[PDB]
């Protein structure tokens, strides 16, 4: 149907995502269990290497679009991807080495996250109708990488220990590295402008220094989530204020602050809904037992499912508003399946738990999926900085947001631990609807600016 | 998945016993433990338990009773019972449960030894 560099960039990207949620779904309950952190440390952790991940996604489009090229900057985020991977395994070795690893990871998805979408438009001819279905598919081979990597590294991490998730992380990206260089033939005339030109070192070497000064940055932030709590309020307050300053642009404001209440929502997926699952959900579903840890992967189940559907089926506002009522729902979902459906043990059918996912997955289809490509319609390099800037804070929010529900260790009764998720899921439900509510009632003028 | 009990038999009233949970391929440092027992004519009921990050969580008739504890470089679980009586004779079984919470009940437990026949006898000297 497709190009055939679409099928290279479709298996690269699933070998690299598969490799980032391999880390993502157990790198919570590394924390608690390998590190010996708190649920509360670990989230607000957790949090902030997000925020990392997140924000530095600006960086690798505009070295891949004006310093390296694209294609060398595939070549050199997967590498640094892979360094962090199997830095993360040593860290089980040298456990002091953890946070630089975690800088790693994240410095390398900044330099590599945007490019393959890049290189993808740039396979077909300007204004081929094939694009919406290739970029469709492109989705799904992220979540199909999301899905294999949530449901098995639980799983490999019990089985066969950290070091070894860790190291099949890093082996994902290094077959994802040599997909990309078996097919390089294909992607010859294809890249940005410095791609056909000779490479500038001087511009190499300022990306590798400015890249292993990031590593040592975020290796402190996370270390130090308090002053990666400020240092985001304060830019925050400022990028704000430098908006507020310099109608359309009023329109993606408010928009990209429902963008954040969305993503604080997302980051609870890694973190209070994962331990939710642990502590108060049956871990057996059609006969089967299952790693709780596992039920992660049921996000990019349903979105592999639904991305089809959707793709094959007002505008911009009230698809924001449509998701973010989805999202309300599934919280409050969940706090329904605590407040009245668990066991006399204080545990609840997984049954609840697939509803509550479903719910957050149409959300993400109806929100983050069509985010920022009609944000590219409303408006550059300011407010794209900005988007990044604000979903960081969100995800640093959500890890703050998490610790509502953090249980102290020594906490054994899945009845203590069932009404401090109903009470905090509760009123996360609650309020993202009355957000939604005052979203739809702002519809209609938000669309006579659009036009 | 496979967990293996280990140290039952038959012991006079006011003696001790050390039960030992051992499981194969998954490693019991990620798992609560929890050991049920069941006596003749009765369901399975909690005893004792060691959640993954030391909670401990006891029947409330076997409290100053029994010990419930993890090596975890052996990765064991253990169940020291002292001062027992004849009505702590049953089968005794392990459970695991990924996590920190151990449910009373025995469906919030996945995984199951076979168990081990704990025997206690109102037998004294004769004085
Ligand atoms: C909700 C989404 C679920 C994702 C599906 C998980 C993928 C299947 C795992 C790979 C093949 C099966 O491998 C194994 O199967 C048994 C029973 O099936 C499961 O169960 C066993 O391992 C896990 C953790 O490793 C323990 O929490 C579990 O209590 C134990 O009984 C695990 O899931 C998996 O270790
Ligand atoms: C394709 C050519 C790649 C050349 C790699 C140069 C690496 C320079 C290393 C400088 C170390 C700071
Ligand atoms: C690859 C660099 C490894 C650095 C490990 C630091 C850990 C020191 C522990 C004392
Ligand atoms: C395709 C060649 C990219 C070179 C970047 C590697 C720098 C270590
Ligand atoms: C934008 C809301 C920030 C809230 C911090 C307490």
């Amino acid at each position: 149907q497709q190009p055939r560099p679409f099928f290279m960039i479709f298996f690269v990207e699933l070998w690299e995502r598969f490799g980032y949620y391999g880390v993502q779904g157990v790198l919570a309950v590394f924390f608690v269990k390998q590190l010996g952190f708190s649920q509360e440390q670990a989230f607000v952790t957790f949090g902030a290497f997000a925020a990392l991940v997140y924000g530095l996604i600006s960086i690798g489009g505009y070295v891949g679009d004006h310093l390296l090229g694209t294609k060398r900057t595939i070549v050199l985020g997967a590498l640094v991807l892979a360094i962090g991977y199997f830095m993360t395994g040593m860290s089980l070795l040298k456990p002091d080495l953890i946070f630089i690893a975690l800088g790693t990871i994240a410095v390398g998805n900044g330099l590599f996250k945007a490019n393959p979408a890049s290189l993808l438009s740039k396979c077909y001819p300007p204004k081929d109708p094939r694009l919406d279905g290739a970029f469709t598919l492109f989705y799904m081979s992220i979540n199909i990488g999301s899905l294999i990597a949530l449901s098995l590294a639980p799983v490999i991490a019990d089985r066969f220990g950290y070091s070894v998730t860790y190291n099949l992380c890093g082996a994902g990206l290094i077959i994802a590295l040599l997909v990309y260089i078996a097919c390089r033939g294909m992607v010859k005339d294809i890249g940005s402008e410095p791609d056909f030109r000779p490479m500038s070192f001087s511009k190499l070497l300022y990306v590798l220094l400015g890249s292993v000064v990031m590593i040592f940055v975020c290796a402190w932030l996370m270390h130090n989530v308090e002053v990666a709590n400020l240092v985001l309020i304060v830019l925050s307050i400022v990028v704000t204020i430098i908006f507020f300053r310099q109608n359309k642009m009023f329109v993606a404001f408010v928009l990209m602050l429902e963008a954040v209440v969305f993503y604080i929502l997302y980051a609870q997926m890694p973190t209070s809904l994962n331990f939710f699952a642990i502590n108060n959900v049956h871990h057996e579903i059609l006969g089967f037992s299952i790693n709780p840890v596992s039920f992660q992967a049921l996000n990019p189940f349903w979105v592999v499912l639904a991305s089809p559907i959707l793709a094959g089926i007002l505008s911009m506002p009230m698809k924001f508003t449509l998701g973010m009522f989805m999202c309300s729902l599934g919280f409050l979902t969940a706090a329904a399946a605590g407040m009245w459906f668990a066991d006399a043990q204080g545990l609840t059918s997984p049954w609840f738990i697939v509803l509550v996912y479903l719910f957050q997955s149409l959300g993400e289809l109806f929100i983050s999926a069509l985010g920022l490509a009609m944000i590219a319609a409303l408006v550059m390099g300011f407010i794209l900085g900005m988007w990044f800037l604000t979903q960081a804070a969100a995800f640093l929010l959500g890890g703050y947001v998490a610790t509502f529900t953090a249980v102290p260790d020594n906490i054994t009764d899945p009845l203590e631990t069932l009404p401090v998720y109903t009470n905090v899921f509760g009123k996360i439900g609650l309020v993202t609807l009355g957000v939604a509510v005052v979203m739809l009632l702002m519809v209609p003028w938000l669309k006579r600016m659009i036009a | 998945v496979q967990l293996v009990e280990s140290g039952g038999g038959l012991v006079q009233a006011g003696g001790s016993l050390r039960l030992s949970c051992a499981a194969s391929g998954p490693t019991l440092s990620n798992y609560a433990v929890g050991w049920f027992r069941q006596a003749p004519g009765k369901e399975r009921e909690f005893v004792a338990g060691i959640n993954w990050s030391s909670g401990l969580r006891y029947k409330d008739v076997v409290k100053g009773r029994f010990t419930v504890s993890r090596d975890n470089v052996k990765d064991t679980v253990y169940l020291q019972m002292n001062s027992l009586k004849p009505e702590d004779t049953a089968v005794y079984y392990c459970a695991a449960r990924f996590g920190g919470m151990l449910p009373l009940q025995p469906s919030g437990y996945a995984n199951w030894g076979q168990g081990t026949q704990v025997t206690v006898s109102s037998h004294h000297h004769h004085h």
